[PDB]
């Protein structure tokens, strides 16, 4: 049982960490508000001093 | 085995020169 | 250009550039020799592979 | 004159294109996938090797296969009507005819399918970097399932068209050829493995650099299948990576060619390597290491370690894996560690 | 529209469909072969 | 006539059966370990 | 782009389709079921029935040992099987 | 260690030679704009 | 900029600088050819053809000169181990020499053809553009090829005019260079019967002579010249590379 | 000023710093430099390390008899197990080296930085206003590096097990793993292979097709690459001509035509697949091994009929037996 | 003598990393 | 002899230089061990 | 050896601090336009 | 003959290295007129 248990839960446990990133990353950009794409008209990058 | 690739490359480059530089801009019925 | 003795004695060879028979010319005769050649190699290939044994042939180091 | 009437027919934009190439691609392809599916469920590998290789015998999806012919067969083509089968289809099945049948038909099937890529490309008017790219797999299959065996004793040593029947081919290699230590296989990996990374880092870069061209969240629709502006921002991407890995693309045309070169090249090196193992011209040992370990019994490197694994893999496997050899290894000969 | 009933594609879709079911039936039959 | 969502599910549950009969075959079958 | 010939979505939905196939499909299924069930399959593909690998003893495998006389060899192998 | 005596050269040339081929091209490229 | 992997494109229409190029490749392969020979002669031990035959000493080119008749050295020893015999000039040293000289001439010739690249014979008379009639070009070469192929089988292998070929017994105990007689029977298709190696170069030589004239005379069906983009030298390259790799796979197998 | 900290936080967060040091990077940077530097030295010079528990020291460094292919940084000892063995816990460096101290230092550090490296791969995107998830695609490799370096040992009870930092010892980890878990026979690895094999397959496709439909904008004597200009306005190839061919190769609907839907399938296939192998190693870490079909297909009398699954196992035993020749005292390998 | 040869090629990759990053041709917007 | 028409210039950019050195040096770190053997 | 343990902790704490605060320093704020 | 084992390299580099230095310059010179 010790195997079955520990095994299943590492899978669940893991995927959830993936899940965490997925949402924490989405909600953290849905807030700044751009989770749907870069604003053609105002690309932040286009207004930043190049590095070369 | 290394010359097979040569054949399949040059061969294809013969029967395809007309496009070697890219597809013909503006097309349809594909 | 630049013609030369050797160059001239040769000119008549590198002269019929685009020259070409009309339509499907000798093509069918070609298709016959090809298919003919093909089967012959298969006869060889299959003798060497011993998938076609013949009287007196025998493919071993044995002979001389 | 009718050639054309035919050509016209063949090159008609049907559901499933056909082509002249198809007059080869389908007769074979099907005929091969067919033989596999057959042998996989009905024919056995008992007279050839000494195992159940099909469903009817009790094997499951993983343990089934169309196992190579007996070693005593040689490199014989095994033509149903040849000296061996003598026309008898059933026996043909028993001596292992179904293997050369699949091998050879599948072979011409890959020739056919490439011609296709070359036929459809010429028609639709695009560059043929997809029939060129496909040379990579021809190399693999043409050297692993054809050249290799032709270099050894018979067909009996070629992969066998089976899931496990392959894992076996893997270990055998590790055990007798010590493949993993071959620079060519290494490149092979470096390419398949990094071709995967490209095929996943690029996919993610595109998806997380998309401009907004829709209102909802499911931005799949925002892409007009019709022309115009790039859908993601190459400029933003190039910036991301360059500050988070120092290097970064900036020429979609080069990026996509690299993506063709990487995985293709690696499977080619992978091939050359095996062409070598056909002649047992392997990369088995490093002499400098052997000489040292022979003299000094306290020298041990992960290298030597692995070499003992091989000795074991051969000693215990060989017997049931090479029946025509009638091997008999008394328990006292079997190399073994302690206890185990 | 007046679509045809027997097309080249039908020839294809059947060459894989017919054998399969034949097999799925054969294979489903083995599940009871024992001893 | 016959809905997609009804042609599907029928066939779907269908294959779940044949593929299940297969999974049963693992035990008892010839490929069993008894 | 160019979308030709009889569509699937429709055909699958067609009452005529099932009329036709609710005969053919199971027909094939029972046709093959008998292929195994009858034991025909065995004989077609020289595949051994659970009771035909080794005759009561011969813990030795019937291994074909030479091309050319390969078949005759297999025959006698089944012979011994009594 | 009993290494292959031609290893030091087989590796040295295998690096320099083609590596130099590239250096030549690159630089000769730059100078098509007087650079270097 | 032209990419590095294309630099050699500058010859796709310079029959002079192409012949110049091709002349340099040949010249190099000869150099190497005799070059190798000498290296091996400078290290081959002839003292024992029983237990220390050429193949134990990693000899690669020496065996090829043996097969066709070169079996001795100006040093007086024989590859079969015969007491003071005497190759003509054609000893292993001679063969190596000949080659070193050939690659010398080829080198020089390769220069002349590079400087003097604009030769009338290279341009289409109808146009002011350079051009090569490949179809007749081929026929001429295949003619010579076969002419030569015939000669090699007829006079060389037969001993009719030249040495023979290395022929041995079933167990490589008595091998030597003897003159072989053609054999048209079916056994001549047995890879182990030398007579087959003779009959072949005699038949395929004639069949090669005939075929040459044909292409020298008959033009390519309109349809085909279009098909296999003739007139485009780069279609010859793909065709040869296909045969060269076919020849290869066959020499590797034998 | 304006309190340096306020300012510091602005540099750390500079959106225009050659290399984006971030908040995550504030760790990734020193952690990776400790690991990378210790690895490079360990690999060049470093005494043999008593990997297994016994006292049969293995040398992995170059100055001790190795070449790039055989050399490696050897795993901390088995006598140490899962115990935390930092430098200050040694009586002397020599002890630390003989017992494999370098390994722990190197992996704990690489795993820490490689994680923040994942976090950093989000921070920058945010700072650049781009969509996230790139860092989620990178969670596959990381997850695999985590499995092999941390999870597998936590299961087996010791860092002595768990892939060693070296080319050949990596092959060792594998050849043994097989014999102990029959991995090739585990669903999760097969999905790993479909992923890695598949991924490559598609990398060639995507790269192939696109290159095959670039719009003619260059001569014959100049790279096709110049036809594109960094940041250029519109697309650089015909995504419709592309589908025009690929669709016809197999069949129309068995093809793509939506760059977004196509590119996602590119990042999902290998990621989802590679995740699994990580879940396989992480799973077989607790001894739920691959499938076992040894002695199935038994015949009418009871004779075992052997299937390929057995030739496999036969070769696996050979591995099981010879591995770690001097480390076993009892019948069963329960460690 | 090998150690040295290996450590060199390596030191080279590492210096080549520096240059490829901090000494590339900046990707200017065109 | 006089000027030759068919005749372009050759080229190789920084990136290629860099990618070459990477390919060379790496092929060298790979094969060097099998050369010393 | 003890001194090395001290140092390291001091060193590790310095960075762990910077990290925790740096995010607490209102990170959400840093971005194009926090809608 | 018992020759110095590093001779083959000491001579090889002593030739290639500076010899290549010159080839680089020369060619990079020619190209300041598109040549090569
Ligand atoms: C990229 C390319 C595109 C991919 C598509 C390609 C499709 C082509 C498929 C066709 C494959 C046909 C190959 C069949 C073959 O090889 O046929 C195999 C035979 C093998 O002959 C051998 O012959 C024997 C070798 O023993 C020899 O040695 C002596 C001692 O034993 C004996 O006296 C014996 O008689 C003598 O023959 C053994 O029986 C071997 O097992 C084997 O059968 O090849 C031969 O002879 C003929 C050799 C032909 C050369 C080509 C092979 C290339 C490598
Ligand atoms: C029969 C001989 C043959 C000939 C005459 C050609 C001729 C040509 N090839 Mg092809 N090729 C061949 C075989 C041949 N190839 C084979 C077998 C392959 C598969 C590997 C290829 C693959 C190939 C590709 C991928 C390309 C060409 C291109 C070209 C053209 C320009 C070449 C160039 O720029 O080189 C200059 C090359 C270099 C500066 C680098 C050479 C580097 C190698 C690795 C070094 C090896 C060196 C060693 C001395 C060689 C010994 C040879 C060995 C066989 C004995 C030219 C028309 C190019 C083209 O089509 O341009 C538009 C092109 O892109 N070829
Ligand atoms: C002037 C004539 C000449 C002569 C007499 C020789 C003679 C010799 N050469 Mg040299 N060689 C020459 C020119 C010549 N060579 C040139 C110009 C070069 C290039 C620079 C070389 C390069 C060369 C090399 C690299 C080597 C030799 C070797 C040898 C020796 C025998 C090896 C052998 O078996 O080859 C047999 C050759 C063949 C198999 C050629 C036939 C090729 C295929 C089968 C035919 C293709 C035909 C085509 C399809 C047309 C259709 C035909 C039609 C009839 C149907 C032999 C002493 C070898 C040696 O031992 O070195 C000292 C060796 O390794 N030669
Ligand atoms: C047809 C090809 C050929 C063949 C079959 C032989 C065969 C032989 N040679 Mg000869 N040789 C050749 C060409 C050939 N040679 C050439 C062209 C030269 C001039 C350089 C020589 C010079 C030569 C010498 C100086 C000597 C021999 C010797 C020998 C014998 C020993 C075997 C050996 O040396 O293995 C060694 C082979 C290798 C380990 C080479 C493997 C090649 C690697 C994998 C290539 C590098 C990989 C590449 C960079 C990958 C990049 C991939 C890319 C896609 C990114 C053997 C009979 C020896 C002898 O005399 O025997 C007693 C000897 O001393 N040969
Ligand atoms: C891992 C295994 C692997 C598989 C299974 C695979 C499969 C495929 N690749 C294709 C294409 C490609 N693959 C490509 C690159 C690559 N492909 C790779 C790896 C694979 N590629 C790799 C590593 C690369 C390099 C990146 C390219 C560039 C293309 C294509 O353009 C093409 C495509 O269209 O993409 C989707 C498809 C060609 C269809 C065909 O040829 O029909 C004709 C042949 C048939 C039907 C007969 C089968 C022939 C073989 C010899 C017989 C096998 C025998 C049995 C049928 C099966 C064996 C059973 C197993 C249990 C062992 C096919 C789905
Ligand atoms: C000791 C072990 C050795 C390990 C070796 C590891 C090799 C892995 C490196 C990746 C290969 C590059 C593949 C993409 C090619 C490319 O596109 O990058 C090129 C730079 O290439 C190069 O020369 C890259 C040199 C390698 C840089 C190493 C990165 C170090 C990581 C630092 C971590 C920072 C915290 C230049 O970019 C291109 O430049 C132009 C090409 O004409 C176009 O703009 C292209 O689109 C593209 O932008
Ligand atoms: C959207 C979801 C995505 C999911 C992806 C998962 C992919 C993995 C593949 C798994 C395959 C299922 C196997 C179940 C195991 C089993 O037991 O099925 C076997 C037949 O299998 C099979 O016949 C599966 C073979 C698949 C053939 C491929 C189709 C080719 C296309 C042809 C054109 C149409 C037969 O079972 C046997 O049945 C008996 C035979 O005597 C015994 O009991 C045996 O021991 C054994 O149990
Ligand atoms: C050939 C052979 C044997 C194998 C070579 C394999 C090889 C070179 C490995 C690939 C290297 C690697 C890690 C790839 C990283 C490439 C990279 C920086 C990509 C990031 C990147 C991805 C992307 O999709 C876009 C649009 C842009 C602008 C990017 O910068
Ligand atoms: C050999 C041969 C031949 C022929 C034959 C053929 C052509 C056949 C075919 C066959 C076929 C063509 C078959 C098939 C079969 C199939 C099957 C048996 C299938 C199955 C399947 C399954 C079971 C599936 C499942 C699944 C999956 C995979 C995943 C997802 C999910 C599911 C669950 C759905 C001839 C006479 C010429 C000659 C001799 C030889
Ligand atoms: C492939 C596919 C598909 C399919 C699907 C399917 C096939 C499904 C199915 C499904 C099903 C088939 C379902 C079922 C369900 C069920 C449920 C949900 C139930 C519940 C129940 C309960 C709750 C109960 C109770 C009880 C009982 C019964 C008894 C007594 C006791 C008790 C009381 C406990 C689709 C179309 C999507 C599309 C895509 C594809
Ligand atoms: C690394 C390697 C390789 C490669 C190599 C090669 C490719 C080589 C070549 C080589 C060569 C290609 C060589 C050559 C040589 C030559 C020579 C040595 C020459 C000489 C000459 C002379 C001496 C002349 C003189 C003269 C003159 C000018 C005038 C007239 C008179 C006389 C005749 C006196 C292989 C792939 C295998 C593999 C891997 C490794
Ligand atoms: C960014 C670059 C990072 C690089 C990090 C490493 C920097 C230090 C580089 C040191 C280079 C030389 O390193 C030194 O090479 C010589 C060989 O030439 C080795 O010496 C080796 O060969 C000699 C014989 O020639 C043997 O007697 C000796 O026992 C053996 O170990 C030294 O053991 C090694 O320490
Ligand atoms: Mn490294 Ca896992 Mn085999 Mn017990 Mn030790
Ligand atoms: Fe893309």
């Amino acid at each position: 049982p010790r195997s079955w248990l520990a095994t299943s839960h590492f899978v669940l446990a893991f995927f959830f960490l993936v899940g965490h990133l997925w949402h924490a990353g989405r909600a953290r950009a849905a807030a700044a508000g751009f989770e749907k794409g870069i604003d053609r008209e105002s690309e932040p990058v286009l207004s930043m001093p190049s590095l070369d | 085995l290394l010359f097979f690739f040569g054949h399949i490359w040059h061969g294809a480059r013969t029967l395809f020169r007309d496009v070697f530089s890219g597809i013909d801009p503006e097309l349809s019925p594909e | 250009a630049r013609r030369t003795w050797l160059g001239d004695i040769l000119r008549p060879l590198n002269s019929e550039y685009g020259k070409v028979a009309p339509g499907w010319g000798t093509t069918p005769l070609m298709a016959v020799f090809m298919g003919l050649f093909l089967v012959f190699l298969l006869i060889i290939l299959e003798i060497y592979n011993s998938t076609l044994i013949l009287d007196g042939v025998n493919v071993s180091w044995k002979a001389l | 004159g009718w050639f054309d009437i035919l050509d016209d027919w063949l090159k008609r934009d049907r559901f499933v294109f056909v082509g002249w190439s198809g007059i080869l691609l389908f007769p074979c392809a099907y005929l091969a996938l067919g033989g596999w599916l057959t042998g996989t469920t009905f024919v056995t590998s008992w007279y050839t090797h000494g195992l159940a290789s099909s469903y009817l015998e009790g094997c499951n999806f993983l343990t089934v296969a169309v196992s190579t012919p007996a070693n005593s067969m040689g490199h014989s083509l095994l033509l149903l009507w040849g000296p061996e089968a003598q026309g008898d289809f059933t026996r043909w099945c028993q001596l292992g005819g179904l293997w050369t049948f699949i091998a050879l038909h599948g072979a011409f099937g890959l020739i056919g399918f490439m011609l296709r890529q070359f036929e459809i490309a010429r028609l639709v008017g695009v560059r043929p970097y997809n029939a060129i790219a496909f040379s990579a797999p021809i190399a693999v299959f043409v050297s692993v399932f054809l050249i290799y065996p032709l270099g050894q004793s018979s067909w009996f040593f070629a992969p066998s068209f089976g899931v496990a029947a392959i894992f076996r081919f893997l270990l055998f290699f590790q055990g007798f050829h010590n493949w993993t230590l071959n620079p060519f296989h290494m490149m092979g990996v470096a390419g398949v493995l990094g071709g995967a990374l490209l095929c996943a880092i690029h996919g993610a870069t595109v998806e997380n650099t998309l401009f907004q061209d829709g209102e909802g969240a499911s931005t799949f629709r925002a892409f007009n299948p019709t022309q115009a502006e790039e859908t993601y921002s190459m400029v933003t991407a190039n910036r991301f990576w360059s500050q988070i890995f120092g290097i970064a693309f900036s020429n979609k045309r080069w990026l996509h060619f690299f993506m063709l070169f990487v995985p293709v090249t690696g499977l080619w090196m992978s091939a050359i390597g095996v062409v070598g193992l056909a002649l047992n011209l392997r990369s088995y040992d490093f002499i400098s290491q052997e000489i040292r370990a022979a003299e000094d019994p306290e020298f041990e490197t992960f290298y030597t370690k692995n070499l003992l694994l091989n000795e074991g893999i051969r000693a215990w496997m060989a017997p049931q894996d090479q029946p025509h050899e009638n091997f008999v290894f008394p328990e006292e000969v079997l190399p073994r560690g302690n206890a185990l | 529209v007046s679509y045809p009933i027997f097309t080249v594609r039908w020839v294809a879709v059947h060459t894989l469909a017919v054998p399969t079911i034949f097999f799925l039936g054969a294979i489903a039959a083995m599940q009871f072969i024992q001893r | 006539r016959i809905p997609l969502w009804i042609v599907a599910t029928v066939a779907g549950m269908g294959v779940i059966v044949i593929v299940g009969l297969f999974f049963y075959g693992a035990y008892a079958g010839l490929g069993s370990s008894l | 782009g160019t979308t030709g010939e009889r569509p699937f979505s429709d055909i699958i939905t067609s009452v005529r389709y099932w009329v036709i196939h609710s005969i053919t499909i199971p027909a094939l299924f029972i046709a093959g079921w008998l292929f195994v069930s009858t034991g025909l399959a065995y004989d077609v593909f020289g595949t051994p029935r659970p009771d035909s690998y080794y005759a009561q003893e011969q813990r030795s495998i019937p291994l074909v040992t030479d091309r050319f006389e390969a078949k005759q060899q297999v025959e006698t192998f089944l012979e011994q099987l009594k | 260690m009993e290494v292959n005596q031609l290893g030091l050269i087989a590796t040295a040339l295998f690096v320099l030679v083609p590596s130099v081929f590239l250096i030549i091209l690159y630089v000769q490229t730059e100078s098509q704009q007087k650079s270097s | 900029g032209l990419p590095w992997y294309r630099v050699h494109t500058v010859l796709i229409n310079d029959p002079g600088r192409l012949i110049a190029a091709h002349l340099m490749h040949t010249a190099l392969v000869a150099g190497w050819a005799g070059s190798m020979a000498l290296y091996e002669l400078a290290t081959f031990d002839p003292s024992d053809p029983v237990l220390n035959p050429m193949w134990r000493q990693g000899m690669f080119v020496l065996p090829f000169m043996a097969r066709l008749g070169v079996t001795g050295s100006w040093s007086g020893w024989s590859i079969t181990g015969e007491t003071g015999i005497d190759p003509g000039f054609w000893s292993f040293e001679g063969v190596a020499l000949a080659h070193i000289v050939l690659s010398g001439l080829l080198f020089l010739a390769a220069c002349w053809h590079w400087v003097y690249w604009d030769l009338e014979l290279f341009r289409d008379p109808r146009t002011g553009e350079p051009a090569l009639d490949l179809p007749k070009m081929f026929g001429i070469h295949l003619f010579l090829a076969g002419l030569l192929c015939f000669g090699f089988g007829a006079f060389h292998l037969t001993g009719l005019f030249g040495p023979g070929m290395w022929v041995s017994d079933p167990y490589g105990l008595t091998g030597s260079v003897q003159p072989v007689a053609p054999e048209w029977g079916p056994d001549g298709f047995n890879p182990y019967n030398p007579g087959g190696v003779v009959a072949h170069h005699i038949a395929a030589g004639i069949v090669g002579i005939i075929a040459g004239l044909f292409h020298i005379l008959v033009r390519p069906p309109q349809r085909l010249y279009k098909a296999l983009r003739m007139g485009n030298i780069e279609t010859v390259l793909s065709s040869s590379i296909a045969a060269v790799f076919f020849a290869a796979f066959v020499v590797a197998g034998t | 000023s304006a309190n340096l900290w306020e300012r510091f936080c602005n540099w750390v967060t500079s959106t225009d710093n050659r290399l984006y040091v971030g908040w995550f990077g504030v760790i990734m940077i020193p952690t990776l430099l400790a690991a990378t530097i210790c690895f490079v030295i360990a690999f060049i010079a470093a005494p043999p390390v008593d990997i297994d528990g016994i006292r049969e020291p293995v040398s992995g460094s170059l100055l001790y008899g190795n070449n790039i292919i055989t050399g490696a940084v050897v795993p901390s000892s088995n006598a140490i197990g899962l115990h935390f063995y930092p430098i200050w816990e040694a009586a002397s460096l020599d002890e630390w080296l003989y017992n494999g101290g370098p390994y722990q230092l190197i992996i704990f550090h690489f795993l820490l930085g490689a994680s923040c490296y994942m976090g950093r791969q989000w921070e920058l995107s945010y700072r650049l206003g781009m969509r996230p998830w790139i860092c989620v695609a990178y969670s596959a490799p990381l997850a695999s590096a985590f499995a092999v370096f941390l999870i597998y040992p936590i299961g087996q009870g010791s860092f002595s097990d768990g892939m060693p930092l070296g080319i050949s010892g990596t092959f060792n980890f594998m050849i043994v793993f097989q014999a102990e878990h029959n991995i090739l026979m585990h669903p999760f690895h097969q999905l790993g292979v479909a992923g890695v094999f598949g991924g490559a397959l598609f990398c060639a496709m995507h790269g192939s097709l696109v290159t095959s439909s670039l719009i003619r904008e260059t001569t014959e004597t100049e790279s096709a690459n110049y036809g594109y200009k960094f940041g250029q306005e519109e697309e650089t190839y015909n995504i419709v001509a592309a589908h025009g061919y690929f669709g016809r190769l197999i069949f129309q609907y068995a093809s793509f035509n939506n760059s977004r839907s196509l590119h996602f399938f590119l990042a999902a296939w290998p990621v989802v697949g590679v995740w699994f192998t990580a879940l396989g190693i992480s799973t077989m870490a607790f001894n739920l091994n691959g499938f076992n079909f040894n002695h199935s297909v038994i015949d009418a009398k009871g004779n075992v009929i052997n299937t390929w699954a057995d030739i496999i196992n036969r070769a696996n035993l050979g591995m099981e037996v010879m591995h770690e020749r001097n480390a076993h005292n009892f019948p069963l390998d329960l460690a | 003598m090998e150690t040295i040869t290996y450590v060199f090629i390596f030191a080279c990759i590492i210096a080549l990393f520096f240059f490829a990053i901090f000494f590339r041709e900046p990707p200017r917007i065109t | 002899m006089e000027p030759n028409p068919n005749r372009q210039p050759v080229e190789l950019n920084r990136t290629s230089l860099y990618l070459g050195l990477l390919l060379i040096l790496v092929l060298a770190l790979l094969f060097s061990s099998y050369f010393f053997n | 050896m003890e001194t090395l343990k001290i140092t390291v902790y001091i060193v590790v704490t310095f960075f762990v601090l910077l990290f925790v605060f740096g995010f607490l320093s209102g990170d959400p704020a840093r971005n194009p336009k926090r809608k």
